[PDB]
């Protein structure tokens, strides 16, 4: 994997490639690594497909139950539930999860949860095998309060480079826009992003 | 005992009615890092042989130097160096096969899989494989790495046995090869879009095509796939 | 320390014309030491025949266990268990021990008393059913048995011909295996008679 | 194994070869790797043969009880969820690799499941030792808007690639078509392109060839 | 431990068991009885891991004695052997298995027949005319294949046994300090004092 | 393998089985485990097949060169010591050989030397060597006397290999018999266990463990 | 760590008649679960009426065959064009193989031809050089499947004369070239069914006093 | 290490950080990783300090001897000598070397020699532990025929990012300019490059 | 191998060496002489790794015999022991060392004194009144500490030796098939036939 989430003026955008590997064989070249845990709380998954999937399914259950009793959960709450699972089962999991969501009070928020099970709230976050290659780029090109179109370009260019160097990353770039407007799914094919 | 560092992935090849085709992408991987992107892994020897090499690139470069030196040595005191006593594909192959097996026998292999494609002086097509173990075999279609698993099945639908070779044209054969290179780009995590292709024909000679790309790729169906089971948004 | 080849043994079963055959060797050893030349590996529960190869303590245990279950089956169902049903019972019982398995290679053989159909089946140690028209093999000389059966076998053999075929398959396979042999038993099974023959084979 | 799944216009088709192996030996030349979970949900299995059988029956059993309880026809996502949660619980020690396909009130579906409990979605999929041979055919010929007959052709072509080019696959081709509105048709031995040639000789022995020591009638009666 | 033999003849079962108990480079004892009477017409010899052997023998002994008192009846050698096998078959899949091999020699009073059962620690049972555990078998089985006959007397069985002990003392690397011999017949269990 | 050779009143008996094994696979049932070095010298083979074959045929070449150089047949002691010194040079390399060098010379009389791949070399009257040695020892030792007739000694050797062929899973095939006297070695035929077992069982009344 | 060995599969078969001998072998070459070639010959005419096959690890097999062919060539140069008898070839091959006792050729080797009395001969070797003349030998992957069939059908093992109370054995007799070729083809079709590394093609070399003839037959390609 | 060499209009520039580590301890924070093998042929060293040092000393010897007999060696020749040592002793070395030099015919050339001992001629090259983090950046920002000042900025910014993320890299940035003019040594201190 | 003892008394040196040669579970021989005469008044017993023992003994023997012929003179027990130690001291740092322990018993004709040298495979030499190699020492040293006196006769030395062999046969786990005893005094080397 290459995955990232970026806050901006109107909310937050999650981005991800679509490559799933079993060794050097590509098991699935059109994978959806962007998964919904609530209306406007989504996460990007890196590491073990089985572990991140089972975690995400449990989190979705917890937030559905939270919603029925206490109303819409904060993005921070969602991240805390991810953490509780990742931290307490750290010996049995290989999951690097980025959480992103849109409140109306708090706007766009991004929380990253690396292998240890620690939580880190950030303006933007990168993760997965391909993220190593774009630390320099993303640090140099990220600004706060970007526009939607600026943020889409930032993610598209960033993941393009990650994909270009990381063999474990590739295929299409999927993105998910989280704003007051609603939820927008985006997709960008190789022919477009390769020659950026 | 080695471990390969900078590597090249699949080399694919097949026979057709008048000649042979061979192709290989232009990537030099460094583990999962796609480090180098201008690597030529098809090396012609004279105008009647192409050697395609996969595996460790430092050992490939060494083999390049051997073949280049072989041409020089063959020319020495040889008035018929560009005629009756020119290097044949069978000569070049057996030399490499000899070297490979000696190196494995001294527990110091050249960490490669090689396919020698060419046309003999009598018009016969030559296509034979050799690897780090010194194992050799011949077939109407040959491939290394992932190529063996994904290309061969496709190429064998064209030439399934010896008798299918006269029936196969260069247009059909090249199409199958280019299609195979696309499939490998879809499914091999250490492949690249850019590749080189070489035809050795008994009439038209050696055509060496560089800077080819995989095109006509189906990706559009991706926009319909959501989640991993129960997701609808 | 490979449980499947401490004691040794083989079982083979074939189908014929309105009949089935099941055969086994008689050897029980402790690796190189031959210990018993009387150790039979075929048992029956009513008209259903079960042969079991592998670790002898499990062979014995499983026989005792299936006797147990088929006896309760019969008391409650008020009828003898059929080969198709018994095959499923074996599969269930073996898979129940998925992560602490019996080290065995069972083979079911019998004729359905209602439809009259000959039926054979085999399993791995963990319960996977291997149903077959022609033949099933099991044990330390299974490679050999597969080779003998695949060349010697033909469909629709009469009981007296089938006997010669299954016997020759077992005998010549056992003679190419160090842990199999030391005697042999062959069951020829027809709709309502069962002949049991002990074979003369080389004792080395 | 080689197993495949292919979506088309009004449904989904799955196919499989019919070889079972124990090391380099062919244990079974014609086993059925296509399992019924429910009438219109079928499952193709690769990996540990007993695990694919056991896990498919267990979930099929619970799916039936669930279908009775809810007075509703079973859904593919229910089988998917139950299988994946079960396999995950055992951390891959149950070596089942499955392609799950079927039709239900929601539509037609195609999923894959790996032994550790990860699931994927696809228009075309392949699993098993011959999955790469099959996937090469699927990547070469698959398109959007396949007809039923085009999908069957593609699926069996993908399985044939496995049969011929993979040593872990052989013998025949089984197929199951699940179309919306209709019954599922299980096509056992849809193709049989590996028929054993006539043997040169008969090895039926002269009667009395085998030396016998003892005879006895066995009592099966009461 | 190490050497335990058994020979079933016409009218009796003869068990021979080595007397040595060794640990390290010291023979701690040279007069050890590696046997327990399970019932008046049933005797069990044992060999294997230290501690386990006796603990197992005495546990089996108590169980059979409990049965005898409860039913006021002696269990058949076949039934005792089946009970013992089942216990060992349980043991092998336990947390810590009993590493004990046994021979059960008994006279069945209902059949008027001697019976010899060989059972290893895995729970592998066989009825034999003659039996052995450990390296002993590698010499005795072939010797008995040659010299043993089914219709032999108790006296002929003892001569056949001396022939086994002689061969073992000649070719075995360890000093096992001779054997204690016991005979099991219709009149019960008795020990031969001079061997 | 089971092999034996013993000394007695009337010379030396040598008996061997004929099985070759590759693990539990039976490789052959018709293998020659005795080499006739010369008319007065025999060598038995147990362990790795080629190790024994190659080096005992080599031994024969060395013995032949000795009589060309010394105009005299090599002693059993010297022939056995050529082989033992050779294998000792390879100690640790992983050779596997259990050999017996049997023969007659005027100066020595009938003589048997046990030579193995650890470099052990022993003169003696009785040896049994191989995976089935214990089974052979059991029968031989309990029926051996110095005063055996050639007829009885020949049979005892045959019966001892048969005993091992039966019990030892890694011995069998057939018995090859030899008798060595002052006049050299005499071959006493190949005896397939397939027929010999039943012939012995019937005539001797032994092997009552088997279902007859 | 570098593993200098590999398993290229295949299987070979030698049978000897009265005045002839056959050396057969399948033409399939494999590594793991892949087919490298459907026609890669491994039975060779080596001159002097000796045919040879070295099955197992192909690189070691080709190396050995190559060296023996060379051995025959120098035997002619050094000994006035004398014919290398089959027994002498066998002994020469023992020394080739044992020369690498501590780094073996991973091959089971078979040679066939005629002895010095004009009778058919088959010699077979282990990987390190121990050899034996037999009427009958299979080698390689499916040896375990084929060999007991040959024991039964060539040497008539476990076959007694009918009605003789299992007392009189079936008598040994030489087989015709027609009968031998039937057994070869049935042996290989049987082996092909049940072993995954055996298939594609069968190639037989027949050796008489008139020379070496070839015969080829298709095998199942799955 | 973080190291790089970049060709441009007037020649070539080599750049490097100054951090030497023994585990997490910084043995030397002002190391000179840019070493002269000839007047206008230099190399950057990554991997084992002992191995790269011994190799460089042997190469310097070979080129001094080459010079005495055959005159000034080409940059390609220097790279071939590095390769011959790195390739033939691949089992005993851990050396990742970048070679850069200025001919008057060939202008600026850069050759990279990774762990295997293979040779790769390139417009620019990056290597060392910290180079992973700037693949994305360098690919996006490199142009051919840059000016001296543009190239200095490219290297300064690139190594600044490598230093920022790689713990095994830090201290000062050293640079070496190779042109027809001569040889110019440059140095850039943390206070300057950190806040770029 | 395994058991080799030595006792130096007033006028002689007595060496006792076990007769058994074992491999696996078979005693291959029960009459093995684990000794070589190096010279008329010097005897060496040996024990250790199979093959090495004899090869080493005979190599040493040849060397000492060569010296005797060259100088027409017998080397002193002290000189022979020093030669043997040096060979073992070389061996231990060789590619494959001789794994052989020895005892050298000799009578020095110049001093008219018996001498006993104990040397292990590492090349560790000591002159002792009594010595042993292997597990033997664990029983005999303490026994001899108690019963041995320096002024004993050859006959008293043999009784003291019987006392050692008796204890070993009682407490040692392995059957070593008795010993061959040899005496080394002013009149040379002779073997006791009945022990
Ligand atoms: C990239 C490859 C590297 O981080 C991504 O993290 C990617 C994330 C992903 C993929 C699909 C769906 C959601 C998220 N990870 C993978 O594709 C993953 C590679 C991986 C496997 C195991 C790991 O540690 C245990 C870490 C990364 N692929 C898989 O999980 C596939 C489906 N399964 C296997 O490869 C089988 N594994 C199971 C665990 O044991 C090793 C073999
Ligand atoms: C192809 C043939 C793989 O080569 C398929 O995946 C096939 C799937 C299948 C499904 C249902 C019915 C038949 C066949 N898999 C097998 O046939 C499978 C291959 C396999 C064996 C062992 C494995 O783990 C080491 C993994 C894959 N064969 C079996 O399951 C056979 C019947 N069983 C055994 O060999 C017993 N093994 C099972 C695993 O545990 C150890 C003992
Ligand atoms: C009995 C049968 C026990 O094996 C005998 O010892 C027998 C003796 C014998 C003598 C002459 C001719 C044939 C047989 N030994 C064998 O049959 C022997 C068993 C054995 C194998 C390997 C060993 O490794 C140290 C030791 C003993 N079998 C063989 O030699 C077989 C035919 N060949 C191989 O196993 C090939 N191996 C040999 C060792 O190097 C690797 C390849
Ligand atoms: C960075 C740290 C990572 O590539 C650089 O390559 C840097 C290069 C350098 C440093 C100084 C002078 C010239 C070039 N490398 C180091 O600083 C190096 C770290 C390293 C050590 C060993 C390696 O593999 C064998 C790879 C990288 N540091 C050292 O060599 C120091 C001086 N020595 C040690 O740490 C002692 N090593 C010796 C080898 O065994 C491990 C302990
Ligand atoms: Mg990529
Ligand atoms: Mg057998
Ligand atoms: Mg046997
Ligand atoms: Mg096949």
């Amino acid at each position: 994997t290459s995955i990232m989430a970026v806050t901006f003026k109107d909310g937050v955008i999650l981005g991800a490639d679509s490559r799933t590997t079993t060794g050097a064989y590509i098991a699935n070249r059109v994978t959806d690594k962007l998964t919904r845990v609530h209306d406007k709380i989504w996460c990007c998954r890196s590491g073990s497909a089985a572990d991140t999937q089972a975690i995400a399914d449990i989190v979705q259950y917890h937030l559905e139950l939270y919603t029925s009793q206490y109303g819409t959960p904060s993005t921070e709450t969602a991240a805390s539930v991810f953490k509780e699972l990742c931290y307490e089962n750290k010996d049995n999991l290989t999951a690097g999860i980025i959480v992103a969501g849109y409140d109306d009070k708090n706007k766009g928020e991004v929380y990253t949860i690396p292998l240890g099970g620690s939580v880190h709230k950030l303006p933007y976050a990168i993760a997965g095998s391909g993220s190593t290659f774009i630390y320099g780029y993303c640090d140099k090109n990220f600004r706060e309060n970007m526009s939607k179109e600026e943020t889409v370009d930032f993610i598209k260019h960033s993941l393009s480079q990650a994909i270009k160097w990381d063999g474990s990353s590739g295929g299409v770039i999927r993105m998910v826009v989280l704003t007051a407007a609603g939820v927008e799914r985006l997709i960008f094919y190789p022919d477009e992003y390769e020659q950026l | 005992t080695q471990q390969p560092i900078v590597t090249g992935t699949s080399v694919i090849s097949m026979k057709y009615d008048n000649g042979v085709i061979i192709a290989a992408d232009n990537l030099g991987s460094y583990g999962s890092l796609l480090r180098f992107n201008g690597v030529e892994r098809l090396i012609p020897v004279g105008d009647n042989t192409v050697v395609g090499i996969s595996g460790d690139i430092s050992d490939m470069q060494h083999i390049e130097r051997l073949l280049k030196d072989l041409v020089t040595e063959n020319a020495y005191d040889n008035p018929l160096a560009d005629a009756e006593e020119a290097l044949e594909p069978s000569y070049i192959f057996e030399y490499l096969a000899t070297v490979m097996y000696q190196r494995r026998s001294k527990m110091n292999p050249l960490w490669n899989a090689i396919i020698v494609a060419g046309v003999q002086s009598n018009g016969d097509q030559f296509l034979r494989y050799v690897n780090l173990l010194g194992v050799t075999y011949s077939s109407p279609t040959l491939a290394t790495g992932f190529g063996a698993h994904m290309a061969n099945p496709l190429l064998r639908k064209v030439v399934d046995r010896e008798s299918d070779i006269p029936k196969t044209t260069v247009q059909v054969a090249e199409e199958a090869i280019v299609n195979a290179m696309r499939v490998l780009y879809y499914r091999d995590a250490r492949s690249s879009r850019n590749f080189s292709l070489a035809i050795i024909d008994k009439n038209t000679g050696l055509t060496f095509k560089k800077n080819l790309q995989v095109e006509n790729m189906k990706w559009d169906f991706a926009k319909d796939i959501k989640g991993y089971g129960t997701q609808k948004i | 320390s490979d449980p499947s080849s401490i004691n040794g043994g083989i079982v083979v079963a074939m189908t014929g014309k309105d009949c089935v055959a099941i055969a086994c060797d008689l050897r029980l050893g402790s690796q190189s030491l031959g210990v018993s030349n009387k150790f039979e590996k075929i048992f029956h529960y009513g008209h259903v025949f079960l042969g079991i190869t592998g670790l002898a303590t499990d062979v014995t245990t499983l026989n005792e266990m299936f006797r147990y279950k088929t006896n309760l089956y019969k008391l409650k169902e008020e009828r003898a268990i059929e080969p198709e049903t018994f095959t499923q019972l074996v599969s269930s019982s073996l898979y129940e021990r998925r992560f602490g398995p019996y080290f065995v290679g069972p083979v079911v053989a019998g004729i359905n008393s209602k439809s009259g159909k000959p039926f054979i089946a085999g399993f791995d140690l963990i319960g996977c059913i291997d149903e077959a028209k022609d033949f099933i093999v099991s044990g330390t000389a299974s490679d050999q048995l597969f080779g003998m059966c695949e060349s010697l076998y033909e469909p629709n053999l009469e009981p007296e011909d089938l006997f010669e075929t299954i016997s020759q398959a077992l005998l010549n396979a056992a003679d190419r295996d160090a842990l199999s042999g030391w005697g042999a038993v062959v069951y020829i099974i027809k709709k309502d008679e069962v002949v049991k023959r002990y074979l003369k084979m080389r004792q080395d | 194994t080689t197993i495949v799944g292919v979506k088309f216009n009004n449904g989904v088709v799955i196919a499989a070869d019919t070889r079972s192996t124990q090391g380099p030996i062919v244990a079974d030349k014609n086993c059925a790797k296509l399992h019924r979970i429910s009438p219109k949900i079928w499952c193709a299995g690769a990996g540990t043969a007993a695990d694919t059988e056991a896990v498919t029956q267990l979930i099929g059993s619970n799916i039936e009880l669930h279908s009775l309880y809810t007075s509703r026809e079973p859904r593919v996502v229910s089988a998917l969820q139950m299988l994946k949660q079960h396999l995950f619980k055992y951390q891959g020690h149950i070596g089942a690799y499955l392609i799950v396909a079927g039709v239900d009130p929601t539509g037609s579906h195609l999923f894959s499941i790996h032994a550790h409990g990860s699931t994927d979605v696809g228009y075309y999929l392949s699993l098993g030792s011959g999955s790469l041979a099959a996937m090469a055919v699927l990547e070469s010929h698959w398109k959007q808007d396949l007809t039923k007959e085009e999908a069957i052709k593609l699926a069996s072509d993908a399985i044939q690639a496995g049969i011929w080019n993979d040593l872990g696959s052989g013998s025949n081709v089984d197929v199951c078509v699940m179309e919306i509105g209709k019954d599922a048709e299980y096509l056992r031995n849809y193709l049989t392109p590996n028929v054993r040639e006539e043997k040169q000789k008969s090895y039926k022995f002269p009667r009395g060839t085998t030396a016998v020591l003892k005879e006895s009638i066995v009592n099966i009666c009461d | 431990m190490d050497i335990i033999l058994g020979i079933r003849v016409q009218d009796s079962v003869i068990l021979a068991s080595s007397k040595a108990v060794t640990r390290g480079i010291s023979v701690l004892k040279d007069s050890d009885d590696k046997t327990r009477q399970l019932s008046p017409h049933t005797l069990m010899s044992f060999a294997g891991e230290a501690g386990d052997t006796v603990q197992f023998a005495e546990y089996i002994q108590a169980n059979i004695q409990l049965y005898s008192i409860r039913e006021d009846y002696e269990l058949s050698p076949q039934a005792v052997s089946s009970f013992v096998r089942q216990e060992l078959a349980k043991s092998i899949r336990s947390r810590r298995p009993y590493q004990v091999n046994v021979l059960i020699g008994g006279y069945d009073k209902k059949k008027n027949k001697p019976e010899l059962y060989q059972i290893d620690y895995l729970g592998t049972k066989v009825e034999l005319p003659y039996g052995a555990h450990g390296y002993s078998g590698f010499y005795t089985f072939s010797l008995l294949d040659h010299h043993y006959r089914p219709d032999m007397t108790t006296e002929e069985g003892l001569d056949l046994l001396k022939l086994c002990v002689q061969e073992l003392e000649k070719r075995m690397p360890m000093d096992f300090k001779g054997v204690i011999v016991k005979i099991v017949d219709k009149d019960g269990i008795r020990q031969v004092d001079d061997f | 393998t089971t092999t034996l050779a013993f000394r007695f009143q009337g010379g030396i008996i040598v008996a061997v089985d004929s099985r070759a094994t590759a693990g539990n696979w039976v490789a052959s049932q018709t293998v020659k485990k005795v080499i006739e070095i010369n008319p007065f010298l025999l060598g038995t083979m147990a362990g790795g097949a080629v190790d024994c074959q190659f080096w005992e045929t080599w031994l024969g070449s060395q013995c032949r060169l000795h009589e060309l150089r010394e105009k005299e047949r090599i002693s059993v002691a010297a022939a056995s010591k050529i082989l033992s010194n050779l294998v000792y040079q390879y100690k640790g390399a992983g050779l596997s050989m259990g050999t017996m060098i049997c023969g007659y010379t005027r100066k020595e009389g009938p003589t048997i030397y046990y030579v193995d791949s650890d470099g052990t070399r022993l003169k003696g009257d009785i040896f049994c060597v191989g995976s089935g040695q214990t089974f052979a020892y059991g029968v031989l030792d309990s029926n051996y006397k110095w005063d055996l007739s050639v007829e009885d000694a020949l049979y005892l050797g045959k019966r001892s290999i048969l005993a091992a062929a039966h019990r030892d899973a890694y011995s069998g095939g057939s018995v090859n018999l030899y008798h060595v006297t002052e006049d050299g070695w005499i071959y006493h035929g190949n005896h397939d266990v397939g027929e010999l077992f039943w012939k012995v069982k019937e005539e001797e009344g032994s092997f009552n463990n088997v279902i007859g | 760590q570098f593993n200098p060995y590999g398993d290229n599969g295949g299987t070979i078969l030698g049978i000897a008649g009265e005045d002839f001998a056959v050396l057969a072998g399948d033409t399939r070459n494999i590594t793991d679960y892949s087919i490298n070639s459907r026609y890669e010959p491994k039975v060779f005419d080596c001159g002097d009426n000796i045919v040879m096959s070295a099955n197992g690890f192909a690189a070691d097999g080709d190396a050995l065959v190559k060296r023996f062919k060379n051995s025959v060539k120098w035997y002619h140069f050094d000994h006035n064009d004398k014919k290398l008898s089959i027994n002498s070839a066998a002994r020469n091959i023992q020394h080739l193989l044992y020369g690498k006792r501590f780094f073996p050729y991973y091959v089971h080797t078979i040679i066939a031809g005629l002895d010095e009395d004009g009778k058919g001969a088959v010699y077979s070797f282990d990987p390190v050089g121990s050899y034996e003349r037999e009427q009958c030998r299979a080698g390689g992957a499916a040896a375990s499947l084929i060999m007991p069939f040959l024991d039964n059908q060539v040497n008539f093992k476990n076959q007694y004369e009918p009605g003789t109370n299992g007392k009189v054995k079936k008598p040994l007799k030489y087989l015709s070239v027609e009968e031998v070729i039937k057994l070869v083809r049935d042996s290989f079709t049987s082996a092909t069914e049940r072993h995954i590394q055996v298939g594609d093609g069968l190639e037989i070399l027949i050796v008489t006093k008139d020379g070496v003839r070839k015969e080829f037959y298709e095998l199942k390609r799955d």
